[PDB]
């Protein structure tokens, strides 16, 4: 039958891109 | 004659998927449960991680100022 | 004095020593950035087989 | 405005074939020279190809690139550039070699 099994692609193998996002959902860093 | 002696290399197997599949849902049910396990025993060291961070950022700050 | 300046050189070395591993174990991440049924997977993948293949 | 001309079947398989369009690089560079990108009309379309991400969705697409490429183009920079053709090579570049 069809029965769900959890995979999660842990066959495959950063603070910038951190940094940018908060940047722009509270502005300044400093506050 | 490659062929033929890959023929041979040839495993005979099941058309019928009964046996792998029941093996299937034991893998599953398996993975299930031993991922259940982890993320119990994964709460309580997140928890003790953050009670030994808190004494560490003690140390830091005191043996800073203290011999500086 | 140079004595005494080796003192404490090893001094400091010692609690170098004592927080790198209380930091070692205390490993430091940053944090984290559905369920499959294999009858669509299988399906899936066997179509993806031929286009995803020389 | 218009009358919307419509068709319910026609549109899921054009809406199939759309999302492997966007699998193609080069058609994202024709598509920025064109400047489809400067119209919101086009961005909310893209939302609604969203829903080809669903797994009964999602089952029927054939090039599996287009889901990336989508998420891609999500950043308005890579809009601007894939209107340029070095970073266009790049990108057909760097499936030849996945490939």
């Amino acid at each position: 039958s069809l029965d769900p099994e959890i995979i999660g692609g842990q066959n495959n193998f950063n603070l910038q891109q951190i940094f940018q996002k908060i940047i722009q959902e509270r502005g300044p860093f400093r506050d | 004659m490659q062929i033929d002696t890959l023929i041979n290399q040839l495993p005979g197997i099941s058309t019928a998927p009964k046996h792998q599949l029941e093996k299937i849902k034991k893998l599953q049910n398996s993975i299930e449960e031993k991922q259940l396990e982890r993320k119990s025993l994964e709460s309580e060291n997140e928890d003790l991680k953050l009670q030994l961070a808190k004494r560490i950022e003690t140390f830091g700050r005191l043996s800073c100022v203290l011999f500086q | 004095i140079s004595s005494l300046l080796k003192q404490d050189k090893e001094l400091d070395l010692q609690i170098q020593d004592c927080m790198r591993e209380m930091t070692s174990i205390y490993d430091t991440h940053l944090p984290k950035t559905q369920k499959v049924n294999a009858e669509t997977l299988l399906d899936y993948g066997r179509k993806l087989s031929k286009f995803s293949s020389a | 405005l218009l009358s919307k001309v419509p068709d319910d079947k026609s549109r899921f398989e054009i809406e199939l074939e759309f999302v492997q369009m966007l699998s193609n690089p080069w058609y994202l560079n024709f598509l920025a020279q064109h400047k489809y990108f400067e119209d919101e009309a086009f961005l909310q379309y893209l939302e609604y190809m969203e829903y080809w991400r669903e797994p009964e969705y999602v089952k029927f697409i054939i090039y599996p690139t287009c889901l990336h490429m989508l998420t891609l183009l999500k950043n308005p920079q890579f809009r601007n550039d894939i209107s340029r053709a070095d970073l266009s090579k790049q990108v057909n570049d760097e499936i030849y070699y996945e490939w």
